[PDB]
RNA sequence: CAUAAAGACCAGGC
DNA sequence: GGCAGTACTAGTAAAGTACTTGAGCTT
DNA sequence: AAGCTCAAGTACTTAAGCCTGGTCATTACTAGTACTGCC
């Protein structure tokens, strides 16, 4: 049919009620036992629902098929098939209505926030109990507390009456009619802005946000009752029994056999008519048959007789009340799949799977019963139903014509990335495990020592092809994650192919290559009767490759044979040998980048293929195998051994002498071993290199096969140091090894490491998707929609260093993104009009980094496009190299490319724990090699001194050449004093840098004249003498030492010009006042001119640290959920001057002074706060403080919008990248738009101030009022970042956010204000069974074929219509 | 019985017997959980009794949890450790004199054994008396030190006891990594009784007690003259009389032959003894599961060859020729039950 | 060989080496000289391939020693029918280094053998030998679990296994976003509709199958019925809009 | 072609 | 022959987020 | 007196795949009724 545009959702009512449903259900009336035909006129009927039978009546008159159409006379019935009754549906007239518990249970009351009662308190006293029948009138203003009074003026105390605040329901909808709405609703907008009192305005912009919904294209209040009740479909609730005397039936049959028992109650017993002030008893026993049908569990659940659980509601099948949430997303059972062991399939292609011949005579049946009538087999569809049903011996010829050309989908349980379901074609194969191909297996996390994967079967022809063109494995060779392929040559096939390219060492080892020049022929010929050549060393004498091996068979050369064949085997099924050359050990997963790039698609599946057969078969050809001898012992062991075993009775002697310490000794042992295991390591690497090469423990960890520069020296030399399991190193090394006796001790030692790796993967492998979930809950209507868009708004910069993962990284973020605009930093290359970057930009945009510092880039977190991300600010990573094409769930994708490499992550526990590592210091900095100091954030001043002396801290001190290449990181802290400045070249070998690691002196940065602020003898400031100086000077006291009430007077060097007005630093409205810190250095004197950099004060110690960086997945789950840090740094809440207050030992301070406060503006710093925090030039605001993390709240309050997307899709690669994995920058982003979908405006331009409502609506509300035309309007925000699991919580959706257990708050939400859901994600089209909108669904994707026959076949009505 | 039969049953403690192997069987009994009812720890948590504590040396095998959903959840007991009488585990040690090792072993508790320094069973020893270097590295509680052989006052039994009886048949385990020693320790939990039993090439002297101490072998109550033999029973015509070929004291053995275990398996006993053969006690008559005469027999001895044949032993398989499937030497016996509980109708 | 250098396990070389040598070093003891005692063809061809290489004085030779004395010098090992090896206190390199250069066949260890394949002359001889070896448990996970057609439940119309009919493997959500996270819009589609879910769809698919044509292109599934259902019986309301 | 429920808990593979 | 007792059988007793809210401090 | 914001107090949260195994019990207490024994 045709292509459905959205879905709407609204409330029910009874004139939409009664259209799809007919008759009237008026009893409790089943299908009894005996007989399936209907009894009475109530939930089971034929002329309501329909007939039973084929054609038969329920008397029993006429059941000829004479009689077909025309109904009976005395009981008219017609009759259908038993199919309608499915589809069609009745209506229960409830007497009185009822209330629906989501709209009354959930925290924003949608009658108490907008019809202005108590939003829990009156819905908790009035619904269930016995208060009785506000809307309007003339008695009390107050309007909470409901008997007795109760609107609008005239008398409260004794005894009054026993006002409509009614109980139930019946009558909420009269409230909703008249309370007044009229003085509760024109008057909102003045009542904020206008009346000062702000508990008029914080009470009513509350009601704004559910009152406007009305107002809006939704619908009107007075539908949020349930009045009449459907009913549930007849053939949807059976009654059939399980077996002999038990039954298994649904929850509802108990249910809906109660409502219609409580509804003709109020109708004819209660035959009035009568006012609503007397009747109780019935609704408070309808309002609880039908609360059973609501909810059970938010006030008084429904039980039964020995069973203390809750009856199964109708959302509690939904929201999984019971556990069972787990048990729907645990999966719905695929009556087409199978289950059975996993091998290995090498001749295998990437095209085809193996797959075991008994599962294909079960699974792919229904392809055979349209198969078995063309041939002898079976006869009819009757007959063929009883013997491939079974084990037969014959159907095996006829069952491979069908697995011709159809493949089936493989499936391995963690399907993380996209490749966890795959494509291929099935081979029968005997035995009973599936054979799954090797380059498959980098995809698919897992080995082959007990794993079991799933199968299944595409059933049309339609979601047929598409596992051949889109789905199979080879044709989606690149990752999701990034432009680096995940199918890779792994271990056996490069052990062949990484021999085949080698050479012996006797005497010499060079690289030759004779097929072609000429020169070496001449050249590597005299040579075999020397000394320089012989049968493993340089020598190749021949023209070509052909004859070569001729001559190496017959025992007359050994290499540059397989580097012969090896230059013909693979380009001779593929063309283009001129990027066939690089195979190598880290360029194995190169080459299916630059051949894919270069070359096609198919070349790269035989281009596979090729390296597959020739890698695999030639392994056994060299046979590596391992043996005790292989490995090889260095001589240099048993000699370091000695000398670290004969220091430890040296250093004991001096700890028993008692001459030395237990410090400088302690420090001594550890030293002495370890940097034992950097002298024989750096003793068996540089052994078998040059004496032998052809050894297979070395080949096979020199290659990329698998092999750790860590695991190799546990075998060959010593394991170092192993660690306690808190995380505190154990002071006594250990020295045997695998190889040698391995005592008791060091294996128990072994385990307290051996036990955090497997433990870590414990509980890590019950479970495996929510880390995905959680994630893609958030993005998923994520989808690839563009018509040339071409946005400028909200235009990123990006710097050319990142934040920082230690001190001082250098390290550059663009990966295959568009370009903004036109940018010339090269002197030969040139970025146009918007252009979709390579991999080689980012090394252009990575050289010339002297002159950048920011790279325009158009980025996903600022586009015109409401719903979708527009093809130019997404990028190329779809499935392969290219550009993104149209329709592609990339926040699905996105997220699923960070829950992949988060299970090779440390799991500790969810919230910080802690590391170790030491901070130090050293002024001397030494360049060298030549070039120019490059500074960067920095004031230079020469002092009074004559010292080139700095203003800041966190000065990018690097090396750098005429070619602008990073060479040298050295940090500079305050207070420093350069011998050259910025731009002056350097020699090697000369010191450019020098300061004092004992003082930081408080130097200024503007002149003029110094006075005496706040300092007052015997309260701030006492006459002291220095240890150093010996000059007896003012000395600040401290904050411990200082008398009563001087805790608040803060002393300070005022500095002013010579008209005493306050001198402001250049840059910034920041006045000059320096605070003196307790125990300082003071030798100026009052009133005395100064100048720029000369030294107020001094600060005699440092210290400050050693608690530091996280790493790990428990930072993942700290960043995606916006969480409070182990470590907070208290983030400057105004941009400006720096300088510090205090220096003891016990606190440390730290004030700024904007314009008017400076002393209120106090931070505390403690001891364990690594100050990274300078007293001189401004700071900007929410720039960090401390060594530690930040709080993602408050530095989107401070800086500005491009600093959260900055930093959380640059801090989580910190952890992603330490292990290996590289994550790009576009799969992250779409996240964080979804975070920061929802935000505050201040500025009212269509609704309030305060609504809370989404943002790309408001980015075109701002964009065609500002841009086009007709009177532009300021309409700015303030943002709002939140966490994954509040961003989904609220979506636009409402099947979006019902995967949490809070689907109360949601379908009200979506269903108050009448809400079009345009399906636009993919997760909101499974649950509802549509069709999917990325692939074939999109609009786009409509077109018919045509061949010359129905091209010439159309033509001929064309001329016919043409009149004579 | 509503509160016993609650535990047998429905217990987070209490699971299945494990009964593919009889040391899968020995390695059931003689476990440890961290888990047990719920005034305890849960599954959740448990990173600091899942590491293991210096203490712990000779008294716990640290290595001995089964490979899956739980790491460090089960360590099961080791060789010589047993608790005493009051929960407290005593394991023994060689009490040795000033330079001559006494050969008496006494039960130390884990809080004495901060009180006096214990040698190490890698030290040389002569026969019982005699001392080779006066040298040895030695450890008191955790702390390594270089004492004298005045100074040592208890010793190691052997190096058995730091280990379980699932590592102490693992033959090379100071060459393995534990973290492959765990599963190389697992591997022997998920064995299987085979047709053509073979012991292992490499022995270490615990694969002849699992088969005695535990119910494996049939052990005779007293001796006799065994008169005949049969594949169901084993008659033993002990001569509680005057000696005649006249029967006598028959105590008949009913050698379970084939029944259904927890894991599918089969339990099997064939006998040994042939006609005329005066036994003794403690002399097996039977064998097990696996067992070959009274040792431990898992698994068989191929011929086996280091190579990667052509890609197909990629991550860890096992390739093999068509002469193993042409022989039963891998065939064994499942037996699956059909079970299904009478109920009534209505009619 | 590549299980070694990642999975450190070096012990099965050692196992390997030694049950290569298990002809010479110590069932070099009580393989021979205890016996071939129930074989009386094995005591020409064994009794001249193990005093060629192996003559250390510890380990005891055929040509001094009877059949009736090994079946009193090696009584004390009779238990240990091949080599005893102890837990952490056993083998030792300078032992196995002494004990394999004696151990025939080869030297060392290694040995060239030939392919089954080609067949030449086998560069850099290889570890090999007689690893002791053990087969896995075949639990009911390694059964074939085959199912097309069983039966379906009552409240929903889920799949079931159990005794006669095999157990169905579901469709989790990690598999909704992997056709999901591709371009497949009809896979996905028929995979929550026509193979689990829809009586409507797995009735019409399976009439449609067996005439040689495509099915019928799916229309309602059951869970927008049931839920559709679920939704219109409460106070909101779901109805589905054309174009 | 129709029947072997649902749920709980435990064990196991990775 | 009638009444009462009793047995059988069918209904039936770690560690965080947001969000609330009470209280302390100013026009 | 109104009121305005701020901080502690509080409730609530969701627990990284799928897969088979076996098993185990679907409730034991109260009320009415019918049967049987005794007076
Ligand atoms: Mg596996
Ligand atoms: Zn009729
Ligand atoms: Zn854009």
């Amino acid at each position: 049919t045709e292509e459905f545009d959205a879905i709407k959702i609204a409330l029910a009512s009874p004139d939409m009620i009664r259209s799809w449903s007919f008759g009237e259900v008026k009893k409790p009336e089943t299908i009894n036992y005996r007989t399936f035909k209907p009894e009475r006129d109530g939930l089971f009927c034929a002329r309501i629902f329909g007939p039973v039978k084929d054609y038969e009546c329920l008397c029993g008159k006429y059941k000829r098929l004479k009689h077909r159409g025309v109904i009976c006379e005395k009981c008219g019935v017609e009759v259908t098939q038993t199919k309608v009754r499915r589809e069609r549906m009745g209506h229960i007239e409830l007497a009185s209505p009822t209330a629906h518990i989501w709209f009354l249970k959930s925290l924003p009351s949608r009658i108490g926030l907008l019809l202005d009662m108590p939003l829990r308190d009156i819905e908790r006293v009035l619904y269930f109990e016995s208060y009785v029948v506000i809307e309007g009138g003339m008695t009390n203003l107050e309007r909470q507390q409901i008997l007795t009074e109760e609107q609008y003026l005239d008398a409260l105390e004794e005894f009054g009456d026993e006002f409509d605040a009614k109980m139930g329901a019946e009558a909420i909808q009269a409230l909703l009619k008249s309370m007044d709405l009229e003085q509760e609703c024109e008057q909102l907008r003045e009542e904020l802005n206008e009346t000062n009192s702000e508990t008029k305005r914080k009470k009513l912009t509350k009601r704004i946000k559910l009152l406007e919904a009305f107002v809006q294209s939704g619908n009107k209040p007075e539908w949020m009752i349930l009045t009449v009740l459907p009913v549930l479909p007849p053939d949807l609730r059976p009654l059939v029994p399980l077996d002999g005397g038990r039954f298994a039936t649904s929850d509802l049959n108990d249910l809906y056999r109660r409502v219609i028992n409580r509804n003709n109650r109020l109708k004819r017993l209660l035959d009035l008519a009568a006012p609503d002030i007397i009747v109780r008893n019935e609704k408070r026993m309808l309002q609880e048959a039908v609360d059973a049908l609501l909810d059970n569990g938010r006030r008084g659940r429904a039980i039964t007789g020995s069973n203390k659980r809750p009856l199964k509601s109708l959302a509690d099948m939904i929201k999984g009340k019971q556990g069972r949430f787990r048990q729907n997303l645990l999966g719905k059972r695929v009556d087409y799949s199978g289950r059975s062991v996993i091998t290995v399939g090498p001749y295998l292609r990437l095209h085809q799977c193996g797959l075991p011949k008994k599962m294909a005579l079960e699974l792919f049946k229904p392809f055979i019963y349209g198969k078995l009538e063309l041939r002898g087999l079976a006869t009819t569809i009757k007959a063929a139903k009883k013997m491939v049903e079974r084990e037969e011996a014959v159907v095996w010829d006829i069952l491979d014509e069908v697995i011709r050309e159809h493949p089936v989908l493989l499936n391995r349980a963690p399907t993380l990335h996209r490749l966890g379901i795959q494509a291929f074609e099935p081979v029968l194969i005997e035995g009973k495990a599936i054979q799954l191909h090797p380059l498959v297996c980098a995809a698919y996390n897992a080995d082959f020592d007990g794993d079991q994967m799933a199968v299944h079967v595409p059933l049309t022809l339609e979601a047929q092809l598409e596992a051949r063109a889109l789905m199979m494995s080879t044709n989606n060779i690149l990752s999701p994650a990034n432009g680096e392929p995940i199918i890779v040559p792994s271990q056996d096939v490069v052990l062949g192919l990484y021999y085949m390219t080698r050479d012996c060492v006797n005497a010499k080892g060079e690289g030759m290559v004779l097929t072609g020049p000429k020169e070496a022929e001449r050249l590597y010929r005299s040579g075999l009767a020397s000394l320089h050549a012989r049968v493993k060393v340089r020598i190749t004498e021949y023209e070509k490759d052909a004859n070569g091996e001729l001559v190496a068979k017959t025992s007359l050369k050994d290499t540059t044979v397989g580097r012969a064949i090896l230059w013909m085997i693979v380009p001779k099924g593929l063309p283009y040998s001129i990027v066939n050359q690089a195979l190598g050990k880290k360029a194995i997963s190169k080459m299916l980048n630059t051949c894919y790039r270069i070359l096609g698609l198919k070349p790269t599946v035989i281009f596979a293929d090729q390296i597959m057969y020739t890698g695999f078969a030639y392994a056994a050809r060299s046979g590596a195998s391992v043996g005790i001898d292989d490995m090889v012992i260095p001589e240099k062991k048993h000699e370091i051994i000695s000398e670290a075993e004969a220091e430890v009775a040296e250093i004991q002697e001096q700890f028993q002498s008692g001459l030395v310490t237990a410090g400088e000794r302690y420090n001594k042992v550890i030293d002495i071993w370890a940097a034992a295991n950097d002298r024989v390591s750096k003793a068996m690497m540089d052994n078998l290199q040059t004496e032998v090469s052809f050894n297979s423990i070395y080949m096979m960890a020199d290659s990329g096969a698998r092999g750790s520069a860590a695991q190799i020296r546990q075998l060959a030399g010593m394991r170092g140091l192993m660690a306690k399991p808190d995380g505190s190193i154990i002071e006594t090394p250990i020295t045997a090894n695998f190889r040698e006796g391995l005592n008791v001790l060091q294996y128990f030692i072994s385990t307290h490491g051996a036990r955090k790796g497997l433990a870590d993967t414990a509980l890590k492998t019950a479970n495996s998707g929510y880390l995905t979930r959680r994630l893609v809950d958030v993005a998923q209507d994520l989808v690839v929609t563009e018509d040339d868009c071409g946005t400028h708004e909200g235009i990123m910069m990006t710097p050319v260093i990142e934040g920082g993962d230690v001190k001082e990284p250098l390290r550059d973020r663009v990966l295959g993104r568009v370009t903004a605009e036109d940018v010339l930093k090269p002197g030969t290359a040139d970025i146009l009009v918007p252009r979709n970057t390579l991999l080689h930009e980012q090394w252009c945009d990575l050289l010339e980094e002297n002159s950048v510092d920011a790279v325009k880039v158009r980025s996903v977190v600022s586009c015109d496009t409401d719903f979708g991300v527009c093809a130019h600010c997404y990028g190329r990573d779809l499935a392969r190299g290219h550009i993104i094409n149209k329709g592609e769930a990339i926040g699905v994708i996105a997220a699923q490319s960070i829950g992949e490499p988060g299970t090779q992550l440390t799991m500790r526990t969810f919230h910080i724990g802690g590391a170790a590592s030491r901070a130090a210091a050293e002024s001397s900095i030494q360049v060298k090699n030549k070039g120019s100091i490059k500074l960067s954030n920095v004031k230079s001043v020469v002092n009074s001194s004559g010292k080139l002396v700095i203003t800041s801290r966190n000065t990018e001190l690097k090396l750098i050449d005429e070619f602008g290449r990073t060479k040298e990181s050295y940090k500079v802290p305050y207070g420093a004093v350069l011998a050259k400045g910025d731009g002056e070249q350097v020699a090697g070998g000369e010191t450019v840098a020098n300061w004092d690691p004992h003082t930081m002196p408080v130097i200024t940065e503007v002149s003029g004249f110094v006075r005496f602020t706040d300092m007052i003898d015997g309260q701030t400031i006492t006459r002291q003498t220095d240890e150093l100086t010996g000059l007896s000077s003012l000395v600040v006291l401290d904050s411990a030492e200082r008398t009563a009430g001087g805790k608040d007077l803060r002393p300070a060097l005022k500095i002013v010009d010579a008209q005493g007005n306050d001198v402001l630093i250049p840059g910034t409205d920041m006045p000059a006042q320096y605070f003196l810190p307790g125990k300082a250095i003071v030798q100026l004197e009052d009133g005395v001119q100064i100048s720029s950099g000369d030294t107020l004060a001094r600060i005699p110690q440092e210290s400050g640290g050693t608690k530091d960086i996280t790493g790990g997945l428990p930072r993942v789950a700290d960043l995606f959920e916006a969480r409070r840090p182990k470590e907070p740094a208290i983030l400057a809440e105004i941009s400006g001057i720096v300088s510090f207050g205090k220096e003891t030992k016990g606190k440390r301070r730290l004030v700024i002074t904007p314009v008017d406060g400076s002393d209120p503006y106090e931070e505390m710093i403690p001891k364990w706060r690594q100050l990274n925090v300078f007293e001189g030039e401004r700071v900007e605001r929410g720039d960090v403080i401390s060594d530690g993390p930040e709080a993602p709240h408050d530095i989107l309050r401070l800086r500005g919008v491009h600093a959260v997307t900055r930093y959380i899709v640059n801090e989580v690669q910190d952890v992603y990248r330490l292990q290996g994995v590289k994550i790009n920058d576009k799969h992250i982003e779409v996240i964080v738009r979804q975070m920061l979908r929802k935000a505050t405006i201040v500025n009212a331009g269509s609704s309030d101030f305060l609504e809370g409502e989404q943002v790309e609506y408001s980015r075109v509300k701002i964009a065609n009022r500002e841009l086009e035309a007709n009177g532009k309007v300021g309409a700015t925000y303030s943002r709002d970042l939140l966490g994954i699991t509040k961003a989904s919580l609220a979506t636009e959706s409402f099947i979006s956010a019902a995967s949490f257990q809070e689907t109360t708050r949601v379908l009200t939400e979506a269903a108050v204000a009448g809400k079009r859901d345009e399906l636009r994600g993919l997760k909101e089209n499974v649950i509802v069974g549509r069709l999917i909108p990325a692939g074939t669904g999109y609009a786009y994707h409509q077109d018919r074929m045509r061949r010359r026959a129905a091209g010439e076949a159309p033509a001929a009505p064309q001329v016919t219509a043409e009149d004579a | 019985s509503a509160a016993v039969k609650e535990f047998f049953g429905s217990s987070q403690l209490s699971q299945f017997m494990v009964q593919n192997n009889p040391l899968s069987e020995i390695t059931h009994k003689r476990r440890i959980s961290a888990l047990g009812p719920g005034g305890l720890t849960r599954e959740r948590a448990g990173f600091e009794v899942r590491d293991v504590h210096p203490t712990h040396y000779g008294r716990v095998c640290p290595i001995e949890t089964p490979e899956g959903p739980n790491i460090g959840l089960i360590n099961s007991l080791s060789v010589y450790a047993q608790t005493n009488e009051y929960g407290f585990l005593e394991t023994p040690y060689r009490k040795v004199t000033d330079g001559v090792v006494t050969d008496e072993i006494h039960y130390l508790s884990a809080i004495e054994e901060g009180n006096y320094v214990i040698a190490q069973a890698n030290s040389n020893l002569d026969e019982e008396g005699h001392f080779v270097e006066d040298l040895v590295t030695c450890r008191s509680k955790g702390e390594s030190s270089l004492f004298s052989r005045d100074q040592v006052d208890y010793m190691d039994v052997s190096t058995q006891q730091v280990v379980s009886v699932g590592a102490s048949l693992i033959p090379f385990l100071e060459h393995d990594d534990a973290n492959r020693a765990l599963m190389g320790a697992n591997m022997q939990r998920q064995a299987v009784p085979t047709l053509r039993a073979d012991k292992p090439l490499v022995g270490t002297g615990m694969e002849r007690a699992v088969a005695v101490d535990s119910g494996v072998t049939a052990v005779a109550k007293r001796g006799g003259v065994v008169q005949y033999v049969d594949a169901s029973r084993i008659v033993i015509k002990v001569n509680e009389d005057e000696m005649y070929p006249g029967e006598a004291g028959i105590d008949i053995y009913n050698l379970t032959k084939y029944t259904r275990s927890n894991q599918n398996t089969c339990i099997n006993q064939m006998p040994c003894v042939s006609l005329g053969e005066p036994v003794e006690r403690g002399d097996v008559l039977a064998d097990g599961p696996s067992t070959d005469l009274g040792e431990l027999a898992l698994g068989q001895n191929m011929r086996v060859a280091f190579m990667p044949w052509n890609g197909y032993n990629f991550e860890d398989s096992i390739l093999v020729s068509e002469r193993v499937v042409q022989e039963d030497r891998f065939t064994t016996i499942h037996i699956q039950e059909l079970a299904c509980v009478s109920r009534d109708t209505k009619l | 060989p590549l299980g070694v250098p990642s999975r450190m396990n070096i012990g099965q070389i050692l196992e390997t080496h030694l049950g290569m040598a298990a002809k010479g070093i110590g069932d070099k003891i009580n393989a021979m000289l205890k016996q071939q005692q129930e074989v009386a063809k094995l005591r020409e061809f064994i009794q001249r391939a193990y005093d060629l290489g192996a003559d250390v004085r510890q380990k005891v030779d055929l040509s001094t020693f009877s059949d009736e004395e090994v079946m009193r010098l090696a009584e004390n090992l009779r238990k240990g029918m091949p080599i005893a090896t102890p837990v952490f206190d056993g083998a030792k390199e300078a032992e196995i280094k002494e004990l394999l250069k004696l151990g025939d066949l080869p030297t060392s260890g290694q040995i060239r053998l030939y392919d089954g394949r080609t067949g030449e002359q086998f560069e850099r001889p290889v570890t090999v030998g007689y690893m002791y070896m053990l087969k896995l448990n075949h639990l009911v996970d390694d059964k074939m679990h085959a199912r097309s057609t069983g039966s379906y439940s009552l409240v929903t119309q889920q799949p079931l296994g159990g005794k006669a009919q095999f157990g169905g493997q579901r469709f989790g959500e990690m598999e909704v976003w992997a056709l999901e996270a591709y371009g497949a819009a009809y896979t996905l589609q028929e995979m929550l509709t026509v193979k689990s879910d829809d009586v409507n769809g797995r009735t019409k698919m399976y009439k449609n199958i067996v005439d040689g044509n495509h099915q019928m292109e799916p229309g309602m599934p059951e869970s927008f019925n049931v839920l559709l259902k679920e939704i219109r019986s409460l106070g909101i309301n779901i109805e589905l809009e054309d174009e």
